[PDB]
RNA sequence: CUCUUAAGGUAGCCAAUGGAUUAACGAGAUUCCCACUGUCCCUAUCUA
């Protein structure tokens, strides 16, 4: 489940393959993120590696300020466009497809996010569920 | 910095190592090339023997060289404490060779892949390749003597305590028998020896405590005898330089029933022979064993 | 060195109030609080915790904890009460109503 | 289902919404600030003339002033006019927080609308002597 | 009265557990340490109950209260509600809450007096905060930094704030919230203290990260034990340079 | 734990209880051990647990040797003490070399259907200033990588092998045009610079260019060897 | 010996050279204490700033891209080679605009240790591109190494032809034993090697281009009937010191496989002068590399849809008019003595 | 007997311009970007 999730993961519809673009969710200056490659992902032949709500990517900012940019760093998603199923009885999905930029211990580098945040992603990581102000 | 270099890989020694690196490509290659294929294919055979026996030679030899620390680059204090354990000489010397042993490796596997480009027929491709590993053989035959050396230190230092030459520092000093591991004992948990005979300490013993909600390092050092530097030996040569290295509290410890062996002319000589080594330091001079004698009741 | 000057003052600064308004505000501790006994590990007669509860009936991961022992009801039989929620396509939660 | 409403309609095109857009005109605030926007290099126009009611950045002011002059706009400002239809209209329809409904409807005609109306009454009269 | 523990090897305790001066709060996650760890410095004095919020176990950052009300999301099931009532007693009311911020523990930092909102809470969520929890309230942040209950440790004793917080700034917020506050880090350097800790007037618990000089100056800020005031700074300055 | 901590815990604690009893008995099984390995073990590990048992054998009798003899009991200056190190030709006869073997065929054309090119397989001597012919007019090719400029030249006297450069090639044994050409196989006449080793004629002349034959193939083992004719 | 300095067997049992006394030994150690905190905090300007405190964060810098290791193919060097041992004239061109970054210094120093023979001389190409006493600047300085001759390679209108026939012609009648002589033309890609054959053969009959690689293999042309031409692939010799701004700037890569051209604008603005851009792109008023994109771009209507600016695409085009002449800059000369 | 390094501070003299770095056109050959998509992840369904 990767390094600073806090516990196991159930598995959620996976919408995010690797060479997707989503938005930063944070206030470091980062505008949109870059998949390149999934943490924890698996092994199979001709399948692209893919993350759903609340996996750590390893993304490359596009859009932001120049120092952030040319560098890979590690996200987490926090919100995703297709839906999924949660166990209490409904699917659901977000407008957009949208992380924040973190650390290998998942800790944010920004201080606030803006927008939603995914129940499994903010449950799964404490300091996300720290700098959320909105949870679904 | 580093502290501590316990995490080098074994150094295997020469014949270890040739069987090592000639049986990994022995199994991890194909080894079935017949005559009657084509020229292209058994020299594309023999080019990747070469090639594969000179890359696991090169890729020891570098395990070999990022693991041990730089003796030049290092804290003084460090720097000073290897030298007098392992003689720097020896050290860069050795170091020095196992870098020229895998220069002379990529240059003879570059020289004769670029031979094998030329062969005419198996026999002629198998000898070439035979020689590119022969030469390679030879070279790592003549680093017996560096690759022990070099295994002998590494397991040396790799039990090294681990001192901060910045943090908050104690030292202990003073004549043999005096009770500077007595004293280690009581402040700290370290299991160093008290034994009543001279140097049962034979080198730098750490400990920690906290007072005031803050980290300290006590250091017990072996014993120090009131002679001039050309005849002091290397483990006095220790307590020497963590004296003058290690910016502290030094605490000089004072027998005055001379239990210890040394008299209290002795150990003032002592002290006012190393009394240029504590400048800019805190000092501290502390008589033990006062259950016996007191400094009330002295002469 | 004046370097480690603005940041040690910041931070061992410690900021004072000042009236602002004639309300009290003292601290609340419960008589039960300042009453209760220290907790030793290493005592005969202690206070028997659900940690001890837990590995003396299953260990952690086995033991299903009654989450209703602790309800503060007017009847200790209505503890262990199923309360319904659907009855015809309604939420009896939002019928449910004093008077 | 079909191509064109698929098309369309895809999640991430979607547009905002009525009862947002009605939250933006209802206060003189909103209306200032959605009128007086920062310089951005990523919208038409560089962020200026931007029509609230249909939510659209324009490249120019003469495609602000075409635009007015147009269906489509009255088409949102007719739909503009009455109750924005949030959760609390469903729920009184099934018969779920009648009187928070009635309370938030005689809320709008009573203080929410009028002041509304006179905030779109001022920026039609802004745009039309700014155009 | 600081003590050191953590809720399934994290140290992020005011994240999993919400702590009043009449009730505590835990995640029912696993097993029943992190229970016991509150229930030995607690005994029966207090309720500690197990609860959810929206299936989660981010209580503490879900949910906002004090020693008179809590405060719990629109998110909050009925059934987890009835479950708060009944282990709650009737000197705690319960209230749930229809605000957009649904982290309710972020967005607001409140002691048995006090309060510090965020500063876009809904009018009618700031006079509930004023009805329910019988506090003064005011839209605040902590140096530019929102999530001032994630940000921010409060009590009726004192206060302890992110370090990146002005001298100007402290003062301000000392003066409103009339607790001595200091600025000062938890869990070995994490700057979230809020949700790092949690404390009441006679309790503060930390994760196990957390150094000396760091459970020192929170029992000093705090006032836990009882030679220990707010006006140990000056002998505590000495460590607190060597910490720094 | 710090310095010699095993060493500590050993002489603090000791050691297992049957560590002694354990380690007497692997060593007696030890002779019945090593003679199943040597029937069991198969193939290159059979082959080479036999290679050290042989080396280990000689070095046994060896020892026994030197203990039995130790138990039974140049005319250098001061300053080298405790310091230490027919006209017939050597190989009067070697292997001939045909063309076909000397040369390999290399074709030109978008077909192929040209054949003049030669490439010489064997190493080569091109002398100093050597420039490539433009390819138009370049029928023998000499490639860069099989082109020498040293050899290790033997002195029989004195025992000593020396790094030393080419200075031409004498007398290729297999044809004229082979020496001509700079063909460096065995049993080949090269003249080599010999200004390292010292030699003065009676005369006072110093020697710096002398006779050797190559006595190996170098297109075999990728290296020149040579002895010097004296 | 390695056993009698540590091991079970040593013997070393002190010093080699022993300390003279207590005083000297503490002024050293204090010396050597003062020179490491010195060469600390000098490593902690840089080094520290950069690559240490990057992965406590976890972050680590993107891949190089391939686009920049063209020209140091092994194909390549091995027509260099080739061309090399052919030639008994090695012709060396260099840019004008800037000779020293275009300078194949290991090869001249290959060149001057294994064949001394082959002589070997400068050609400063696109002198029309450099004031007049920049490039006369140039070649003093450059002669005082090695012959250089100036040139503006063209098959129309060239300047430096019939100089460097006669001095070729002096080569053939020096190398008259000879009955042929090859001059083999080397250097960095886009430098205008094969303009400079086909203004000596005042025929187009090697093929240029202004994308780097557009020659793959040599060539051999025949000048007279004792004169041979060589054209030869261009080189870019593995370095350090050089960077990616570097290689990009000196026309080695293709631009349209960069992945942000945005962040080499700055270096066009630090290369060229306020007055140059002005006047060729008919645009003023910036005060950063990213303010004169959108300008450019605005005035050029290069949109993409929405009404964004093309920054990428206007890169591009700017570092393709730098490299390819339609901006003057030139690098300045060392002074004079 | 002799030959080449005199040119100097971001655009010169010398004869609008100093050009083939040639507009336009093209079922000519090549590279890249936006948009777009079942090319693909990863395949499913419908009609004749
Ligand atoms: N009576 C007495 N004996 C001591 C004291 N400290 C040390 N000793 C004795 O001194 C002997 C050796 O002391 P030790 O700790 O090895 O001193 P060190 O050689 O400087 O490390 C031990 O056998 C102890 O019994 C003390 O305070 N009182
Ligand atoms: N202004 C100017 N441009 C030149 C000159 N020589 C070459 N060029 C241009 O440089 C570009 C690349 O030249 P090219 O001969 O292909 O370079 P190569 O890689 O060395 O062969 C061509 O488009 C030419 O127009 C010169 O003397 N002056
Ligand atoms: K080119
Ligand atoms: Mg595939
Ligand atoms: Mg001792
Ligand atoms: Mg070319
Ligand atoms: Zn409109």
């Amino acid at each position: 489940s990767g390094n600073g999730a806090q516990g196991t993961k159930f598995r959620i519809s996976l919408g995010l393959p690797v060479g997707a673009i989503m938005n930063c969710a944070d206030n470091s200056g980062a505008r949109n993120l870059y998949i390149i490659a999934v943490k924890g992902s698996g092994s199979r032949l001709n399948r692209l590696p893919a993350a759903s709500l609340g996996d750590m990517v390893m993304a490359t900012v596009k859009k932001g300020k120049p120092e952030l940019r040319k560098k890979v760093m590690p996200a987490i998603v926090v919100r995703q466009a297709k839906s999924w199923r949660r166990r209490d009885g409904v699917f659901l999905y977000f407008e957009d497809n949208a992380g924040v930029i973190a650390n290998p211990k998942g800790e944010m580098k920004g201080s606030a996010i803006t927008g939603p945040v995914g129940k499994e992603c903010a449950d799964l990581w404490p300091r996300v569920a720290s700098n959320s102000g909105v949870v679904v | 910095m580093q502290l501590s270099w316990k995490d080098i890989p074994t150094v295997a020694p020469a014949n270890d190592l040739l069987d090592i690196v000639l049986n990994r490509t022995q199994r991890k290659t194909p080894t079935v090339i017949r005559p009657g294929f084509k020229i292209t294919r058994i020299r594309a055979f023999y080019m990747r023997k070469v090639k594969y026996t000179g890359e696991g030679f090169v890729e020891k030899f570098e395990d070999i060289l990022k693991g041990f620390p730089n003796i030049n680059d290092v804290h003084p204090f460090h720097r000073d404490l290897m030298d007098t354990l392992y003689e720097k000489n020896h050290y860069k010397i050795s170091l020095a060779a196992i870098s020229r042993a895998k220069s002379l490796v990529e240059q003879v596997a570059r020289d004769y892949v670029r031979l094998l480009k030329f062969g005419q027929s198996l026999f002629q491709c198998k000898q070439l390749k035979r020689a590119a590993l022969g030469r390679m053989a030879t070279i790592v035959k003549k680093l017996r003597d560096p690759l022990a050396y070099l295994e002998q230190v590494r397991q040396h230092i790799g039990r090294l305590p681990s001192i901060d030459p910045n943090t908050r520092t104690l030292l202990i000093c003073g004549y043999p028998n005096v009770g500077k591991s007595s004293f280690l004992r009581c402040i700290t948990k370290s299991d160093v020896d008290v034994q009543p005979y001279a140097f049962t300490t034979k080198s730098l013993y750490v400990g920690h405590f906290d007072y005031k909600y803050l980290r300290f390092q006590a250091i017990d050092t072996p014993g120090i005898l009131d002679r001039p530097t050309e005849e002091m030996n290397n483990i006095e040569m220790q307590s020497i330089y963590a004296i003058a290295h290690l910016r502290s509290c030094v605490l000089y410890f004072m027998d005055l029933s001379e239990q210890c062996g040394f008299t209290i002319e002795a150990q003032v000589k002592l002290f006012h022979s190393i009394k240029p080594l504590f400048a800019n330091k805190s000092v501290m001079v502390v008589i033990n064993k006062t259950d016996i004698i007191r400094p009330e009741d002295l002469d | 060195s004046q370097s480690r000057i603005n940041n040690v003052l910041n931070k061992i600064h410690v900021a004072q109030p000042q009236a602002r308004d004639d309300v009290k505000r003292t601290p609340f501790i419960p008589e039960s609080v300042k009453n209760l006994k220290k907790y030793d590990p290493e005592d005969p007669n202690r206070r028997k915790l659900a940690r001890d509860i837990e590995a003396e009936n299953g260990g952690a991961g086995v033991f299903n904890v009654n989450l209703k022992d602790k309800y503060l009801l007017e009847d200790d039989e209505w503890k262990n009460d199923i309360m319904p929620e659907i009855l015809d396509g309604k939420n009896v939660y939002d019928f449910l109503d004093p008077e | 289902m079909g191509r064109y409403s698929v098309k369309r309609y895809k999640t991430k095109r979607r547009t905002r919404d009525l009862d947002l857009i009605y939250n933006d005109l209802s206060t003189k605030e909103s209306v200032q600030k959605l009128l007086n926007q920062p310089l951005d290099e990523t919208k038409p126009g560089l962020g200026q003339h931007y029509c609230i009611h249909c939510a659209k950045y324009m490249e120019t002011a003469i495609a602000l002033k075409t635009h007015l002059k147009g269906k489509v706009h009255k088409r949102r400002v007719k739909e503009l006019r009455g109750v924005p239809y949030t959760q609390e209209v469903s729920d009184a329809a099934a018969g779920y927080n009648l009187n928070k409904f009635l309370n938030r409807v005689q809320e709008i005609t009573q203080s929410v609308g009028p002041e509304k109306e006179s905030n779109e009454a001022l920026l039609k009269e802004h745009l039309d002597s700014t155009l | 009265m600081a003590t050191r523990t953590q809720f399934e090897n994290s140290n992020e305790i005011g994240v999993f557990s919400k702590l009043t001066n009449t009730y505590c709060l835990v995640a029912v996650g696993g097993s029943e340490n992190f229970y016991s760890a509150f229930e030995a410095e607690l005994g029966d004095a207090i309720p500690i109950v197990h609860t959810t919020i929206a299936g989660t176990r981010i209580i503490g950052r879900m949910t906002a209260g004090n020693r008179r009300g809590l405060l719990v999301p629109t998110q909050t099931t009925d059934q987890e509600l009835q479950h708060l009532r009944n282990s709650l007693p009737d000197s705690v009311k319960i209230q749930r809450v229809e605000e957009r911020l649904s982290a309710l523990g972020n967005v607001i930092c409140c002691n048995d007096y006090v309060a510090l909102v965020h500063p876009d809470i809904d009018r009618e969520t700031e006079e509930l905060i004023s009805d329910v929890l019988g506090v003064e309230v005011f839209r605040q942040t902590i140096s530019g930094n929102i999530l001032v209950g994630s940000y921010c440790s409060l009590s009726n004793q004192g206060g302890l704030v992110h370090p990146q917080t002005s001298v100007q700034d402290q003062e301000e917020l000392s003066s409103l919230l009339q607790v001595p506050l200091v600025a000062g880090t938890v869990n070995r350097g994490s700057s979230v203290v809020g949700a790092g800790m949690v404390v009441n007037d006679y309790l503060a618990v930390t994760g196990l990260d957390t150094t000396a000089p760091e459970l020192s100056v929170i029992e000093s800020i705090f006032r836990l034990q009882d030679a220990q005031p707010e006006s140990i700074s000056g002998n505590l300055r000495d460590t607190l340079i060597e910490t720094y | 734990p710090q310095n010699d901590y095993i060493e500590r815990h050993i002489k603090q604690h000791g050691k297992r209880l049957d560590h002694e009893e354990r380690k007497r008995k692997r060593e007696a099984r030890e002779s019945h051990k090593i003679s199943e390995r040597a029937q069991k073990l198969t193939g290159w590990k059979g082959k080479q647990f036999a290679k050290k048992r042989y080396a280990e054998k000689v070095s046994m009798r060896k020892k026994i040797k030197a203990h039995e003899q130790s138990k039974v009991k140049d005319a250098l200056p001061t300053y080298l003490l405790d310091r230490e190190q027919k006209f017939s030709v050597p190989l009067p006869k070697v292997r001939g070399i045909s063309e076909e073997e000397m040369f390999k065929v290399i074709k030109t054309g978008k077909s192929r259907s040209k054949s003049w090119k030669r490439m010489i397989t064997k190493h080569t001597f091109v002398g100093e200033g050597f420039t490539r012919r433009p390819v138009k007019m370049e029928r023998i090719i000499r490639p860069s990588a099989l082109r020498q400029k040293k050899a290790n030249v033997t002195h029989p006297e004195l025992g000593v092998t020396v790094f030393l450069p080419i200075l031409a090639v004498k007398k290729n044994p297999q044809s004229p045009m082979y020496t001509q050409l700079g063909v460096l196989t065995k049993g080949t006449i090269i003249e080599v610079n010999v200004s390292e080793l010292g030699m003065v004629t009676a005369g006072g002349k110093v020697v710096w260019g002398k006779y050797a034959q190559v006595t190996n193939e170098p297109d075999r083992d990728g290296c020149v060897n040579a002895v010097l004719l004296v | 010996s390695y056993a009698d300095a540590f091991g079970p067997k040593a013997q070393r049992k002190r010093p080699r050279l022993a300390a003279s006394n207590l005083e000297d030994l503490v002024k050293a150690t204090n010396e050597d204490i003062t020179k490491y905190e010195e060469k600390q905090v000098l490593d902690a300007t840089l080094g520290l700033m950069g690559n240490q405190e990057d992965k406590e964060n976890g972050w680590t810098s993107a891949a190089k891209e391939a686009i920049f290791s063209k020209g140091q193919s092994k194909r390549i060097w091995n027509e260099l080679y080739k061309v090399i041992d052919s030639s008994d004239v090695v012709i060396h061109v260099l840019d004008a605009r800037d000779p020293l970054g275009t300078r194949c210094k290991s090869v001249e120093e290959y060149m001057k240790k294994e064949t001394p023979h082959k002589h070997l001389i400068y050609v400063l190409n696109k002198c029309d591109l450099v004031p007049t006493w920049v490039a006369a600047a140039w070649v003093k300085h450059l002669s005082k190494e090695r012959p250089t001759l100036a040139f503006h390679a063209s098959i129309t209108n060239s300047f430096g032809k019939g100089s460097l026939i006669q001095l070729l012609r002096q080569f053939s009648q020096l190398h008259t034993d000879r009955k042929q002589i090859s001059v083999g033309f080397i250097g960095y890609p886009n430098t205008g090697k094969s303009s400079i054959i086909n203004t000596l053969r005042k025929k187009k009959v090697c093929q240029v281009a202004p994308i780097p690689g557009e020659t793959k293999v040599w060539q051999y042309i025949t000048l007279m009937k004792r004169i041979f031409l060589i054209d030869c692939p261009g080189i870019v010799p593995p370095s350090s010191k050089d960077s990616e701004e570097d290689i990009l700037f000196r026309g080695v890569v293709r631009v349209e496989h960069v992945t942000h051209p945005e962040q080499y604008i700055p270096g066009v603005l630090k290369r060229c002068q306020v007055k140059h851009l002005e006047r060729t792109y008919e645009i003023s008023g910036w005060k950063d590399a990213t303010e004169f994109i959108e300008i450019l771009a605005r005035k050029q209507g290069r949109l993409l849809k929405g009404g964004e600016p093309d920054e990428s695409g206007v890169s591009k085009q700017i570092l393709n008019d730098f490299n390819r002449g339609k901006i003057p800059w030139f690098v300045l000369p060392p002074e004079k003595e």
